[PDB]
Parts: C-alpha cells; sequence; structure tokens
C-alpha cells in the first residue's frame, strides 16, 4: 500500500504586499520517502530554497517542509511541485490567500 | 559510577548451600549476568536477570533486585564440581558490559570416615627429593606453608575415586635436605591428633 | 510538565534508487530531532545544538559502531520479510521505539516493527507478547517469544531506560522542550475562520460553537504545520448559516490556558 | 566447534610483535578480545560490533584489532611489555547492542613477557612410588608427581596408565608454588596425585606415567645460555607395580 503525498502551502506570518515573508511548502503522509520539491515563482522554479531533513511519523508516514525567504506581491502568485510514486504527473499546488 | 562489587573468595561445605552476592552501582541497567569459570578454562554463560525476582534454573537460582542494585548466584546441594569462580557482569545504559572481578568458590568435601596420616613416599632413582603424603584428614584441617624454605608444602587438594566413590584430601611436603623426615614435615601446621605416623 | 515523548525511528529501504541511503535512523525528543544516522554517513550526529552541547564524543563514537551494526541486521532482516512474503523489487521496513512521560506522572512504552508502511509487529509489554498482522509476521514471532530473555529485557527497557533518557534530554534542551509560547488567534470571513499561529507546543485544542452548543458535527480543521521558526500555525473553519441568527465563537485550548473569541 | 583461538601458550620478550587468531563458526556479529589479571574483572581491549567495523575499548593501548571477516577477529601486540604479561580472552556474542544476549568465549591464550629468555625452564618430572604403609593401612595406593623449577607457568600435568590418559583419583594443584617466593623471577613447582585401589597397583604389568607437557620457547627464538634451550618438551617420569 502507497500513500500519495499531502501538500499544503502557507507563509510563515499572515502575508502582507510589501512585507518580508516565509513561503513554506509542507509534504506529509507519503510512502514511500522517495520524494522531490521544488517551489515556483509564477511557473519557474526557485532555487535558493532551504528544506528540513526528512522526518518520520507514527504512522509510518514521512514528512517534509521546504521554505524560502520572498516578499509577496500582487504581480506574484507562488506554487509549489511535488512528484512521487503515487504521482503519474507532477502535481502542482498553488500559494492561496 | 561504575562499579561492580564481589566477594574475593567463598567457602562451603558439600551439599550445603551457597550464596554469591553481587552489589552494583552503574549508569543505567539493561541487564545482570552470571558466569561460571573453571580454572585454567573459559567462562560461560550461567544465568540472565533484568526485571525484579528469583529464576531457577536446575541446582542454580539468581535473584535480582534493580530498587536496591544488587543480585545474588543461588547453588543448592554443593558438588565438589561446583567449584569455579563465578563472574558478574552489568550492561550498562549504552549496552557497554562491566565485569565485577570474580568469586571464587572453594567446596568443602563431606569426608565420612577420616584417617589421617603421614606417610612417607619411595624415592626415586632419578631425584634426590624425599617426599611426605599428608592424607585422608578431615575437611576442617587445614594446611600451612613451611617455615622452612627448602622445604615444600602444597595446599591440600581433592581425588575422587569415582569407582568406589571415595574422596579424601590431601597435601605433599618434599625436600632433598639431609634433616628432613615426614615425622617433622607437618609440624608449622595443624594436623589432627590421632594422626597415624607408620615408622 | 507536558505530556512528552522520547521516539527513535529507523528505516530500512532494500533496493535504494541512486542516491537515497538503505539505512536511516532519526531520533525525537517531541518534535525536534535530536540525533541522526544515514548509510552514507554512517556517523551518529546531533541534530540539536544542545545534544551535542551536553554529550562528551565518547557517546557520538559508542553510538556510531552500534547503528552500523542495526544497518547490518535490518538489511538481513528485510531479506528473510522479502522472501516469506515472496515480493519482488522494493520494500520498506520500519521501527520504532519510544517512551511518553505524560503530566500526571503515568508512562506509557511503545515498541513496533513495520513493513511497507502498515503494522507488521506491536510489542505488548504488559502481556509480554508479540502481535502479528499477518503470518509472515507471526512466524517471526514465534522465535522472539521463545526467548523471554529477550522479551524481560525490552519491558525493563521501555519502562526505566527509555524514561530516563527522556527525563535526562529534557534537561538538556530544557529552555526549548519546556517552553510556552501562546497562540496568536483570530477570526476570518469567506464560513467563519479561526486561525491560530506562532505557538508552542505544537498540541492545541481548536473548536466552533453555536449559541453554547458545540457543532456536532461540521467543523473543517485544518492541520498543524510549522511555520519555520520553531512556532506552529493550525485554523478550523464552519459555514455560516444565512436562515438564523446565531452566536458562534471559536474555542481555543493550549498549555492549560482556555481562549474564547465570540463574533 | 563455537570460539576458537590460538595460541594457547605464548613466551615474548621485549618487545616483540605478536598475533592472537579468534575464529567463531557460530555465525555471529560481535566479536570481542579481553584480557584477565588477578585480583579485577575482565578488561576489554577491542571490540566489533560487526563484520565492517571495529573501535577501542577500555584498555587499547599497546594493541591494535583487524575483523578481517564475520568469522576472524584477530589481536596485535605491537611491542611486547611486561605489562601486557595476561590471559587474553577471544569472545562473540549474537549483538553487542540492545538484548539479552550473552557472551561465547575462546579457550583463553596466556602470553608471557620477559626482559630476556634468560630465566626460561623447563620442568624437572620425578614420580614416587606409594608407601606399603598406606598399602597396609588404607588397602589403596597413592603415587605423587612432581614438576619443579619450571619458569613461567605454562605446564599441563596429566596421569596416563597403560598407555591411556586418566583423570579419576586423579588431583593436581589447581595453582602452582613459588619455590622463592620473595623474588620476581621465582621458579615454580607444581604437585599431583594418583590414588589406585591396591589390588591394581599390586599387578605388575601395569604402567604408571606422569606426563608434563611445557611450552616455552620455539625454533625462532634467540638462545646463547650455555645450558640447554628451553623449548616447547614433553617430559615424564613412570613406574611399573610392586609384587
Ligand atoms: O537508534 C538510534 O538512532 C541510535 C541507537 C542505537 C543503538 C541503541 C539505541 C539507540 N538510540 C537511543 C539512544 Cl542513542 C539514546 C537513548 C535511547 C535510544 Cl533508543
Ligand atoms: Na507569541
Ligand atoms: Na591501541
Amino acid at each position: 500500500i502507497q500513500r500519495t503525498p499531502k501538500i499544503q502551502v502557507y507563509s510563515r506570518h499572515p502575508a502582507e504586499n510589501g512585507k518580508s515573508n516565509f513561503l513554506n511548502c509542507y509534504v506529509s503522509g507519503f510512502h514511500p520517502s522517495d520524494i522531490e520539491v521544488d517551489l515556483l515563482k509564477n511557473g519557474e522554479r526557485i532555487e535558493k530554497v532551504e528544506h528540513s531533513d526528512l522526518s518520520f511519523s507514527k504512522d509510518w508516514s514521512f514528512y517534509l517542509l521546504y521554505y524560502t525567504e520572498f516578499t509577496p506581491t500582487e504581480k506574484d502568485e507562488y506554487a509549489c511541485r511535488v512528484n512521487h510514486v503515487t504521482l503519474s504527473q507532477p502535481k502542482i499546488v498553488k500559494w492561496d490567500r | 559510577g561504575q562499579n561492580i562489587d564481589q566477594p574475593t573468595e567463598m567457602t562451603a561445605t558439600e551439599g550445603a548451600i551457597v550464596q554469591i552476592n553481587c552489589t552494583y552501582q552503574t549508569s543505567g541497567f539493561n541487564g545482570l549476568f552470571w558466569y561460571q569459570q573453571h580454572a585454567g578454562e573459559a567462562p560461560t554463560f550461567l544465568s540472565y536477570n533484568v526485571l525484579d525476582g528469583l529464576e531457577e534454573k536446575g541446582r542454580f537460582s539468581s535473584f535480582l533486585s534493580r530498587s536496591k542494585g544488587y543480585s545474588y548466584l543461588l547453588l543448592k546441594e554443593l558438588q565438589m564440581k561446583d567449584s569455579a569462580s563465578y563472574l558478574c557482569a552489568v550492561k550498562d545504559s549504552n549496552y557497554q558490559l562491566i565485569w565485577g572481578a570474580g568469586t571464587k568458590l572453594i567446596i568443602k568435601p563431606d569426608i565420612q570416615n577420616p584417617d589421617p596420616a603421614v606417610y612417607q613416599l619411595r624415592d626415586s632413582k632419578s631425584s634426590d627429593k624425599s617426599v611426605c603424603l599428608f592424607t585422608d584428614f578431615d575437611s576442617q584441617t587445614n594446611v600451612s606453608q613451611s617455615k622452612d624454605s627448602d622445604v615444600y608444602i602444597t595446599d591440600k587438594c581433592v581425588l575422587d575415586m569415582r569407582s568406589m566413590d571415595f574422596k579424601s584430601n590431601s597435601a605433599v611436603a618434599w625436600s632433598n635436605k639431609s634433616d628432613f623426615a615426614c615425622a617433622n614435615a607437618f609440624n608449622n601446621s595443624i594436623i589432627p591428633e590421632d594422626t597415624f605416623f607408620p615408622s | 510538565m507536558r505530556t512528552h515523548s522520547l521516539r527513535y525511528f529507523r528505516l530500512g529501504v532494500s533496493d535504494p534508487i541512486h542516491g537515497v541511503p538503505e539505512f536511516i535512523s532519526v531520533g525525537y525528543v517531541d518534535s525536534h530531532p535530536i540525533t541522526t544516522y544515514d548509510s552514507v554517513t554512517r556517523q551518529k550526529e546531533p541534530r540539536a545544538p544542545w545534544m551535542a552541547e551536553n554529550l562528551a564524543p565518547d557517546h557520538w563514537e559508542r553510538y556510531t559502531q552500534l547503528l552500523r551494526g542495526w544497518q547490518q541486521m535490518f538489511k538481513v532482516e528485510l531479506k528473510r520479510l522479502q522472501r516469506h512474503y515472496n515480493h519482488s523489487g522494493s520494500h520498506t521496513y520500519q521501527r520504532m521505539i519510544g517512551c511518553e512521560l505524560l503530566e500526571d506522572g503515568s508512562t506509557t512504552g511503545f515498541l513496533q516493527y513495520a513493513y511497507d508502511g502498515q503494522d507488521f509487529l506491536i510489542f505488548n509489554k504488559d502481556t509480554l507478547s508479540w502481535l502479528a498482522v499477518d503470518n509472515v509476521a507471526h512466524t517471526i514471532k514465534q522465535a522472539w517469544e521463545a526467548n523471554q530473555h529477550e522479551l524481560l529485557y525490552q519491558k525493563n527497557w521501555l519502562e526505566e531506560e527509555c524514561i530516563a533518557w527522556l527525563k535526562r534530554f529534557l534537561e538538556y534542551g530544557k529552555d526549548t522542550l519546556q517552553r510556552t509560547e501562546p497562540p496568536l488567534v483570530r477570526v476570518n470571513r469567506k464560513a467563519l475562520f479561526c486561525k491560530a499561529h506562532g505557538f508552542y507546543p505544537p498540541e492545541i485544542y481548536m473548536t466552533w460553537m453555536k449559541n453554547g452548543e458545540e457543532i456536532v458535527q461540521e467543523i473543517d480543521y485544518g492541520d498543524i504545520l510549522p511555520s519555520g521558526d520553531g512556532t506552529y500555525q493550525a485554523w478550523a473553519s464552519i459555514e455560516l448559516d444565512p436562515q438564523s441568527s446565531n452566536l458562534y465563537s471559536c474555542h481555543v485550548e493550549h498549555s492549560g490556558v482556555h481562549m474564547v473569541l465570540q463574533v | 566447534a563455537g570460539v576458537t583461538q590460538t595460541p594457547k601458550f605464548q613466551v615474548l620478550k621485549t618487545g616483540q610483535s605478536m598475533t592472537l587468531q579468534c575464529a567463531q563458526d557460530m555465525n555471529h556479529n560481535s566479536m570481542y578480545w579481553y584480557r584477565q589479571d588477578p585480583g579485577m574483572g575482565l578488561r576489554l581491549i577491542y571490540y566489533s560490533a560487526s563484520e565492517g567495523t571495529t573501535d577501542k575499548g577500555e584498555v587499547p593501548n599497546g594493541y591494535n584489532v583487524s575483523r578481517l571477516n564475520k568469522r576472524e577477529f584477530s589481536l596485535r601486540l605491537e611491542s611486547a611489555a611486561p605489562s601486557q604479561t595476561s590471559v587474553y580472552f577471544c569472545a562473540s556474542s549474537v549483538w553487542t547492542g540492545e538484548g539479552s544476549g550473552e557472551l561465547f568465549f575462546g579457550e583463553g591464550s596466556r602470553l608471557t613477557v620477559l626482559e630476556d629468555l634468560k630465566n626460561v625452564f623447563p620442568p624437572e618430572v620425578a614420580v614416587f612410588e606409594p608407601s606399603e604403609a598406606e598399602i597396609s593401612h588404607t588397602q589403596k595406593a597413592t603415587l605423587v608427581c612432581l614438576a619443579t623449577g619450571f619458569y613461567p607457568d605454562h605446564v599441563e600435568l596429566s596421569w596416563w596408565v597403560n598407555g591411556k590418559e586418566v583423570h579419576s583419583g586423579v588431583c593436581t594443584d589447581p595453582q602452582p608454588l613459588k619455590e622463592q617466593p620473595a623474588l620476581n623471577d621465582s621458579r615454580y613447582a607444581l604437585s599431583s596425585r594418583l590414588r589406585v585401589s591396591a589390588t591394581f597397583w599390586q599387578n605388575p604389568r601395569n604402567h604408571f606415567r606422569c606426563q608434563v607437557q611445557f611450552y616455552g620457547l620455539s625454533e625462532n627464538d634467540e638462545w646463547t645460555q650455555d645450558r640447554a634451550k628451553p623449548v616447547t618438551q614433553i617430559v615424564s617420569a613412570e613406574a611399573w607395580g610392586r609384587a
């Protein structure tokens, strides 16, 4: 039994246009552990993206936190693209507000 | 810590019961082992305790008190073959073994019919030594060193003639010095009052 | 104190793809990683500053050796499992051991094994037995239970040694593990979203109540998520009824403090 | 089978190289090297948790080891020293870490390190026939065997009756006797008895033999003393039954 990842995209602090912040992409509840996660600035990859080490849950699932530093604007729209064994095509989850 | 303490030596009578204590002061506790080591041989596993209580395996039993930090190995109906060293070993928080210095168990045989005597043995034609044999004495009899040191006396030892179910104690004395007789071989030690001295 | 937990995880993967390790081991006090080991570094390294600060090199050198052995042992029983299931290709094998120190003073101990992310073997320290989910596991169980010295060992470790480790680490990371950062709660509209952020520990209780009675039930809960700065955030939502006037209020509980926000 | 370790005895000069071998056929992962010394518990020198790793123990100085494979774990004395004089035990277990698993030991290896071999001596063995007084009084006959003047304590005494080794009726001193106890260099003595039925000793075609196997110098050890080279040797003495 393979479990698909859960993808949530959110900001560290309540976002405001003009104020510096952090964009988080939390990926959890997946199995096996093989995964790749990159953040999207309106379609294109962000390269300056940090991430925690792989982590473990009681239900044997794994989780990860990917994050960048940014200042949200009216123009920009962000997303997080994730690929897993349970996904045939790269799943893209856009940032909401 | 860390520290394991064990009595250096214990003496008990054949057929009786002996209790060898082991107190430990360690960084955590992951189990206590007992080992038996015969002189000249390798230690072999006896028992293992990790939770409080008494665990029995034949004539042997092992008890453990985690709170009090001590364990004992109990040997019932002692036999001569139980004569060995017994080693206590505690596994600590990092699963490393701490070993006690071991306890030497000496078993005094139950001599039914004592018959203490010192015999002059036949000289060999290949040695200048004269040899005396203290034998068939009671187990409470102890043998001492010679205060002469051209005279050599050995500590008592137990032999078992297993085809007659017969056990006896014996000590051996010898020297080449010209003024050496069996009559005076064991003066420096306490021998029985009824000891047989043939001429 | 609160409820604190120490839990150590081990992962074994049979055919690791590319640069993926075949063995991983990570330790946690609560939600914090403290120690790590993988099949590539082959070293046991701190993952928290207060761990590297308080444990002498002796510790790291000693547990490095042990984990190298576990890498071997896990690679071997992953093989035996995979043969019994008659399973080709890739499969995983996990182990979780640990304690919980409850507020009231009680404790819990647990040791479990998993195959492909499913329960495989669960230890019961109170009955000294192993629960098997299938017959492959049942086969392993019968061998393990025949060695009751081993079982008695696990009971003692879970109930005394693990708890002792936990108390030891709780003091090492006291400034982090035992601090309280209260939540910031607000109410948004779209449905009333009760949103909390900036709190630690991550254990938080959120709910909506209508006219003094709990909505039982259609509240929509959000997951408790890491903010990235050591604090967490979550939310809960309920759809507002346009027919009747109702006093809706969001209730938050966190580290013994109850909070109410009315609308 | 079990745990095999060699050599059982060894004499070394200061400061000589030396390699102790250990093998186990129990498919154990963890192997160990202990040294045993009078008055204190076993001390770990080096250990190996599994097939591909080793680490220092409590007393690693002057040693090094190699876990050659899953079966073999060799201990190595870099440069021999008098303080390294000890009995060494090899051991193995299923797993060194978590568990109730016990240790399986090897037979042991006694190493004696000397400044020179100038003080090494083989044992002098003599057999002493039973007292006719004993035979009349107890109807039993006790032969005594003495092995004297040997150094170091690397001996193995055994009785041989009619070509075959015996153990029943045999008592040999568990520890040897220092002939000159005041001295560090002191040579040893060791007594043993064989006690038989009088009717056994009184048979004239019965053969009694006390054998002492001594472990001393080997072919490659240098010898400059004017006496015989105290190599590894068996020294015996014998008796026949009287009328
Ligand atoms: O499992 C690990 O990550 C390390 C490891 C190796 C061998 C034995 C125990 C442990 N973990 C471990 C440690 Cl390092 C400390 C306290 C409690 C536990 Cl379970
Ligand atoms: Na706050
Ligand atoms: Na060394």
